């Protein structure tokens, strides 16, 4: 397993087969797989050094770990992009020994530099990922080179975790399972050699090929992405508010000790005692319960303020903050969620230093139909489409049809303030009753950002009490079309900053 | 006489 | 474990009592042991 | 083969925990 | 004891616990016997008589 | 309320499934006029109170689940069903005593 | 095995089998099976028996639904056989449906 | 506090303290079957570098353990490694049991 | 093997419980009995 | 109207409302409601306890335990029934097992000391939808009311062989008059067009008969208004003692006779001539075996 | 397979001997020369 | 199936001397069966007014088949002046039942401030009561206990 932690260095050596035994399409599969792997690894913003060595009858080095540019994602991506399949026409044999000896030469050159006795070299871990069919027909047995690799790093029983050799064969090409198993490192409780069919399965397997368990710093957005993980692992920021043994409103962790939730959950309660926030826990499946010490309600929120004018309910300024009385120990089951208009969101998007949230708004909501997700009652993740631009104008018009609740004309300027986002149109799901406050997030560069929280809607698909899982479907003839809404976080920056200026670092 | 299965190392 | 019938033998000239032993074999986890017990006898003085 | 042989109808061998 | 007659009954132990008010026990039997003693003063009297 | 009138008012607040206004429900009370008066007063009071509560703190578009309150009732009854007893047989010991 | 009291002939009813795991921190891997009965055509036809492998979370229970449509009258037996993996437990429950 | 553990069907392996390299030895894992049902299992040792197994390494031996009984399986092995090895023996039963 | 066991400790005040779990086959391996520290040794220590 | 408090196992909750009145001059001395309930349904005991034990005391007492050899029954002891106005009571019934093609339940009110005065009514929750149509499950249910032939690849030789087997005692070619679909058994009134052979039942051309089919076979039959069909069946498939109704059994054949104007299409000319030849052969030549 | 013979009074005085099938050898075949003792177990090739 | 509900008795006496009758009594009761059993009891058998530690109560829950219960219990105390229960609102607490046993303490200050009486001795003879509501963590099963 490729260990992830804040201490040390991770030298990644990606070897790609470039022989006659792999065709051009298989080489494209290998290249896109390596691109995906190098993209995912850099998402954790750790110290990583990546070296690309496409190998054939002779070993050709495309980028050097010793080179100081190995700590840049775009440079490595561009260097891998310039790989050529025809560069090895003179020699089309598979020479695994050449690649392994090139890796050994790189490692020895690094060892001579900076001094072997220095702890900086001692704390370096290695990970060699070979994408090949394994049929190495010349140059010598891989065992000699592997033993040489072990001896240079003196990989004993105690230091067995400092060298990981993988052998992943992805594509239609025939793969000898025995050879791939022999090439991969032999460890007691994990698999190091795989055979696959496409790149999505490789993404899943690579998601299993890491362990963020040793990482416990306050990083936002980072979360699992494999489909075989628990529902809480995929959305660690999901926390829940329990008034009295009931499971009413959801939330999102925005810091070590803060939670952001809708303000209409705390309608008729000022006794913060007996209120418990359920937070995911690595051990128990029901989570650990925390106590809230300060609940802040937006002063501009008043449901019945426009009652006389004809607006039965107006959900403006529907936002609240919670401060747990105890610090949440970050783990693999609970991590914050990236909020925009802050330094960490800028860092997670790999944007220039001199950025402003005016650019963040366009970067994160450029499309006229931006995909987004929110968490269901049972913990699953659903899909919606936030609509901006001219497409937003048609959205609010549908509310005017619902004159049974507000008899007035109810145009966009009156009921649907600019603070709300569309959803629920065409092939889009709608939240049930009991999902208010749940983050409406979106994924960018393998990192999750929050761009709003559920506020209200026009149809509850959980009215039928079949189960907590079954969800009704709105009939096509259902007179009010489903048209949900979510408070937009960007418009609420003036309220956010003065309440969280010290906790975070806003732009 | 002893009876073996999938052991006899003589081909053909 | 070898357990004598009585922890003593009466060597009084009037009579000599019966000499009977029970040998028990037991796995560490509790279940009994199937096997063959081979026992040998002899005299032993306080010297050794 | 004096008796029958139940080959490849056995457990997966991957679900059997290893005690070490 | 040899030649005795033994009688059994099995109970849930959920009703046995709440039966603390009165149970059939040897102490209760001997107390019932002790309630019919000829003499009642514990250990002494004013005279020899 | 007095001890004897507590039962008359306790059943005056719970809502029957037939959706009957307590003016009509009072016709079924086979007791004195004091019980009828207490029943009617309690029912009207709780009806208005719960109507106000459901008008104020219930929203059809809230998307937040309605608050639930633990009943915290009285008159709790202890367990009374336990598995039946068995082994109702007598035996005489007749083996040679040791 | 949860059954209705009595199911009328030619009525489609979803009987279920609820498996309870009482281990504190262990996860059972049961292989439930529905035996074929001539009276009603279960999802298990005579040619192939119906078997499902289900994993029960610790201190929890899992419900396996089955659909049976009865085309005969009287009292007939509904049997499900469950075998646990690595725990030797082969408990199976048989009930009578009217 | 005595606290006993049990499996009701397990493999027991008892290796010697140490063995000279190139010197043939015999492993005798024993299957214990304390279940109430007569069984049948297949036992094989996972091949590993440094061990010169018999037959190549991947072969398995069919052995049946009656109810409440034990059975040993012999595996001749000559360890040709240098320092140490980690040998694993796997017994797999039928789908019926 | 691998089960989770709930171990309860109870005292009358704050105390430093010194725990230790030992195999039982060690006693069988040992040629001679080696009794552990029990209350008899403590009582002998106090009255010595 | 609202879920409110529901048992964990209960899938859905419904409210059963009963209103009864005595048509006589004076109130009934004592009356009893016997309520027979559908499959998987159980009443909400809290509502019944509130009705009985409460101060109002709408019902004297309720009893959920009886013989009820067929289906679960609830007995409610009414002290009296008011003749002036309807006496109404309602309570909640919960379903624990989901069911399709559910049969109706019965409610019977009778005076105890005079059992002559009783009234019975049936209630059923408000085409039909199933829950198990699959590769094999949809076939065992539909295995009845038909023959094993799929009515798509019917050959002339097979039809001739299976037409008048000694088990078969009547073959008819009729037309559908109307479809009277009901809760438990569907009524199909067939107008007889021509009888190829006659058995123990005598009919004439132009007469009408009625066929009764189970509800589960409604989709398999998929009969239509004003259409022609051919049916042959056993000797004992007559139900009337007057009505002379017939039952679509396991040995009853049903073939949709194409209309005369539609016989000229490609998908119907291949079958119209075969049906005509079969009918003429059995009308004139009879059955060789 | 194996065959051991212990001494009754002193079981530590044993003698273990390997024996083979009615036609095979008593020891696993192995190519041994000086330090290296490469294994030679498996199948033997054919003359194609 | 239909008998008088109360306290039945069994009377036995020798025919010769009917003046001496030996009696044992039982109860008939009505069918009751909760989801699980919960026991609420304090550590002590009383309350001492000048005891600063307060009144500590141990809530215990276990299923009918032996295994323990893990959930949340809502406990509320209350004074009782003869027959009137002046329930204490500030003493409502929420506690987690882990391993199957919980613990809740009523502070002396809360009890003294509940009755707005400056004299602590005035509470002598006013017995307290505890009401607990245990809620399972898996489903929605709820049972109630009192002491
Ligand atoms: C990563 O490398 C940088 C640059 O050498 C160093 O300052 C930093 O401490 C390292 N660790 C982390 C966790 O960023
Ligand atoms: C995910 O789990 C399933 C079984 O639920 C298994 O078949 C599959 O291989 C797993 N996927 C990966 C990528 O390990
Ligand atoms: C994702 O989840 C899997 C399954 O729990 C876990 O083993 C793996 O380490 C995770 N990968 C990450 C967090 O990158
Ligand atoms: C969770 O609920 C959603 C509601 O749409 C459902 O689609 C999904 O299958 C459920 N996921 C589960 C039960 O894992
Ligand atoms: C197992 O083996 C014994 C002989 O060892 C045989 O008699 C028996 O029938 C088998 N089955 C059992 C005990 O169930």
């Amino acid at each position: 397993k490729i260990q992830i932690q804040r201490s040390g260095h991770l030298n990644l050596y990606l070897l790609l087969d470039c022989s006659q035994s792999v065709s051009e399409n298989d080489f494209l599969i290998f290249k896109e797989s390596a691109s995906l792997m190098v993209d995912r690894i850099f998402s954790f913003e750790i110290n990583v050094s990546v070296a690309i060595i496409t190998f054939a009858s002779e070993p050709k080095v495309l980028m050097s770990v010793l080179n100081d540019n190995s700590r840049d994602m775009t440079e490595v991506i561009s260097s891998l992009e310039n790989a050529n399949y025809k560069d090895h026409e003179n020699g089309t044999g598979t020479n695994t020994y050449a690649a392994l000896n090139s890796v050994y030469l790189m490692m020895n050159n690094q060892m001579r530099l900076l001094g072997m006795e220095t702890m900086a070299w001692q704390e370096i871990r290695h990970a060699i990922i070979l994408l090949t069919d394994g049929k190495s027909n010349m140059g010598g047995s891989p065992k000699t080179a592997v033993d040489h690799i072990r001896e240079i790093l003196n990989i004993n029983q105690k230091r067995n975790d400092y060298l990981d050799i993988y052998a992943i064969g992805v594509g239609k090409l025939d793969v000898d399972w025995r050879e791939l198993n022999e090439l991969g490192s032999k460890k007691d409780g994990e698999r190091h050699a795989f055979i696959l069919q496409d790149t999505k399965a490789l993404h899943q397997v690579f998601e299993h090929m890491l362990d963020v368990s040793k990482l416990t710093d306050t990083i936002c957005g980072v979360g699992n992405m494999s489909a075989n993980a628990s529902d809480q692992e995929r959305t660690p920021w999901h926390v829940t508010i329990k008034p009295k043994s009931q499971e009413t409103c959801r939330g999102a962790l925005i810091s070590d000790q803060w939670v952001l939730t809708a303000a209409h959950c705390f309608r008729d309660g000022n006794d913060h005692s007996l209120w418990r926030v359920n937070v995911g826990d690595p051990k128990s499946q029901w989570g650990k319960e925390f106590l809230i010490e300060k609940a802040v309600i937006s002063p501009g929120f008043d449901v019945f303020a426009k009652k006389n004018q004809g607006i039965l309910e107006f959900y403006g300024d529907d936002i609240a903050l919670l401060k747990l009385a105890q610090k949440v120990k970050m783990s693999t089951h609970a991590r914050p969620i990236c909020l925009p208009c802050t330094m960490e969101a800028n860092l997670a998007l790999r944007r220039p230093q001199g950025s402003t949230c005016r650019d963040h708004e366009n970067e994160l909501l450029n499309k006229q139909s931006v995909p987004a997700h929110f968490v269901a009652l049972n913990g699953s993740k659903l899909n919606i489409n936030l609509k901006m631009g001219v497409e937003w104008t048609s959205c609010a018009e549908v509310v005017s049809q619902e004159k049974t609740m507000f008899p007035n004309l109810t145009d966009v300027r009156e009921v649907v303030t600019d603070q709300f986002l569309c959803s629920g149109t065409q092939e889009d799901e709608s939240p049930c009753k009991g999902e208010a406050g749940g983050a409406v997030f979106l994924e960018r560069r393998f990192r999750f950002f929050q761009v709003g929280l559920v506020s209200w809607g026009l149809y509850n698909p959980c009215l039928g009490s079949a189960d907590k899982n079954s969800r009704k479907r709105a009939p096509r003839s259902k007179v009010p079309p489903p048209r949900d809404f979510h408070i937009n976080l960007f418009r609420m920056q003036p309220w956010l900053r003065q309440h969280l200026g010290d906790v975070l670092n806003f732009l | 006489h002893v009876e073996y299965t999938m052991e006899a190392n003589e081909d053909y | 474990k070898i357990t004598p019938g009585k922890p003593y033998i009466l060597t009084v000239p009037g009579h000599l009592d019966e000499m009977q032993l029970d040998i028990q074999a037991r796995y560490i986890y509790g279940k009994p042991v199937q096997g063959v017990a081979y026992v040998r006898f002899g005299l032993l003085d306080e010297d050794g | 083969a004096l008796e029958i042989l139940q080959e490849e109808d056995l457990i997966d061998e991957d679900d059997i925990p290893v005690r070490s | 004891d040899h030649g005795a007659r033994v009688v059994l009954v099995a109970v849930d132990k959920g009703v046995f616990v709440l039966n603390k008010k009165n149970k059939l026990t040897q102490s209760k039997i001997w107390d019932v016997v002790e309630k019919a003693d000829i003499g009642c003063t514990p250990g002494s009297g004013k005279d020899y008589a | 309320y007095p001890k004897e009138l507590r039962k008359c008012c306790e059943d005056g607040m719970r809502e029957n499934p037939m959706r009957f206004s307590c003016q009509r429900r009072t016709r079924f009370i086979s007791l004195g006029e004091a019980c009828k008066k207490v029943f009617l007063d309690c029912c009207n009071y709780i009806t208005e109170l719960r109507r106000q509560h459901a008008r104020a703190s219930h929203l059809g578009l809230a998307r937040s689940n309605l608050d639930e309150d633990i009943i915290a009732e009285e008159n709790i009854v202890s367990r009374s069903e336990f598995p039946e007893s068995w082994l109702w047989n007598v035996e005489d010991l007749k083996e040679p005593p040791k | 095995l949860r059954l209705p009291y009595s199911v009328v002939r030619n009525e489609q009813v979803e009987i279920r089998a609820v498996l309870y795991n009482y281990r504190q921190n262990q996860e059972l891997k049961v292989r439930v099976e529905l035996l074929h009965n001539p009276a009603f055509c279960s999802l298990a036809t005579t040619k192939r028996r119906h078997q499902q492998t289900v994993t029960i979370p610790p201190k929890s229970s899992l419900s396996v639904p089955y659909v049976i449509v009865p085309l005969k009258t009287g009292l007939q037996e509904v049997e499900v056989k469950a075998a646990v993996y690595h725990h030797f437990i082969s408990d199976g429950v048989r009930k009578s449906l009217k | 506090v005595q606290l006993r553990v049990f499996r009701e069907f397990h493999l027991h392996l008892r290796l010697p303290m140490s063995v000279r390299r190139f010197e043939q030895l015999e492993l005798r894992p024993v299957l214990y079957n304390y279940l109430d049902k007569n069984l049948t299992v297949s036992v094989h040792v996972s091949p590993v570098e440094g061990l010169c197994l018999a037959g190549g390494g991947g072969l398995a031996q069919q052995v049946l353990v009656p109810a409440g009984s034990a059975r040993p399986v012999a595996f001749s092995v000559v360890p040709t490694a240098a320092a140490a090895v980690s040998l694993k023996v796997v017994a797999r039963g039928s789908f019926e049991f | 093997n691998g089960e989770s066991v709930k171990l309860h400790l109870e005292t009358d005040s704050l105390a430093l419980v010194a725990l230790g779990a030992l195999d039982t086959a060690l006693y069988a391996a040992g040629s001679k009995s080696h009794k552990p520290l029990n209350m008899g040794k403590v009582f002998e220590a106090m009255n010595s | 109207p609202e879920t409110e408090k529901r048992p964990q196992d209960a899938k859905n909750t419904m409210i059963l409302e009963i209103c009864t009145r005595y048509r006589g001059d004076q109130d009934a001395t004592m009356s009893i409601l016997d309520i027979s309930m559908m499959t998987g349904f159980a009443p909400d005991t809290d509502d019944l306890k509130q009705l009985a034990n409460g101060v109002d005391r709408y019902i004297s007492k309720y009893e959920l335990d009886k013989a009820f050899s067929d289906r679960n029954t609830l007995i409610i002891y009414l002290d009296k029934v008011s003749h002036s106005e309807d006496d109404c009571l309602a309570f909640k019934v919960h379903q624990y097992f989901n069911v399709e093609l559910i049969q109706p339940g019965a409610v019977k009110v009778y005076a105890y000391y005079n059992l002559e005065e009783s009234c019975t009514r049936f209630y059923h929750p408000e085409g039909k939808l199933n829950k198990l149509c699959r590769d094999e499950l949809c076939r065992c249910a539909e295995e009845n009311c038909f023959i094993q032939k799929s009515d798509d690849k019917v050959t002339l030789e097979e039809r001739l062989d299976k037409a008048c087997e000694p088990g078969v005692d009547y073959v008819y070619k009729t037309r559908l008059v109307k479809v009277q679909l009901s809760n438990d058994f569907d009524e199909y009134i067939m107008a007889i067009e021509q009888t190829i052979k006659s058995g123990s039942d005598e009919v004439q051309v132009g007469q009408q008969r009625t066929f009764i089919s189970p509800i589960k076979c409604r989709e398999a039959l998929k009969l239509e208004e004003k259409k022609h069909y051919l049916m042959w069946g056993l000797s004992s498939d007559f139900w009337g003692e007057p009505n002379l109704s017939y039952i679509i059994g396991k040995d009853t054949w049903v073939e949709h006779w194409p209309e005369e104007d539609e016989c000229q299409d490609e998908e119907n000319q291949k079958q119209c001539q075969d049906l005509g030849a079969f009918t003429e052969s059995m009308v004139v030549f009879g059955c060789p075996n | 397979a194996s065959a051991t013979l212990y001494d009754y009074y002193n079981p530590e005085r044993r003698c273990s001997v390997f024996y083979g099938a009615p036609s095979k050898s008593r020891l696993l075949a192995t190519l041994c020369s000086a330090e290296v003792c490469q294994c030679a177990e498996g199948k033997c090739p054919r003359q194609r | 199936e239909l008998v008088n509900m109360g306290q039945w008795k069994i009377r036995a006496y020798y025919e010769n001397s009917p003046q001496q009758v030996f009696s044992t009594e039982f109860e008939v009761k009505e069918y009751v069966l909760p989801s699980f059993e919960v026991i609420v009891e304090p550590t002590e058998k009383f309350y001492y007014i000048y005891n600063e530690k307060g009144l500590e109560v141990t809530i215990t829950a276990r299923f009918l088949y032996g295994k323990k219960v893990e959930g949340t219990a809502f406990v509320i105390f209350g004074i009782q002046d003869g027959e009137q229960r002046i329930s204490l609102p500030e003493s409502l607490k929420r506690i987690p039942i882990e391993d199957g046993s919980g613990e809740v303490v009523l502070s002396r200050k809360v009890l003294l401030d509940g009755v707005q009486n400056l004299r602590a001795e005035d509470l002598v003879g006013k017995s307290l009561y505890v009401s607990a509501t245990v809620i399972l963590h898996s489903g929605s099963d709820m049972v109630q206990a009192e002491r």
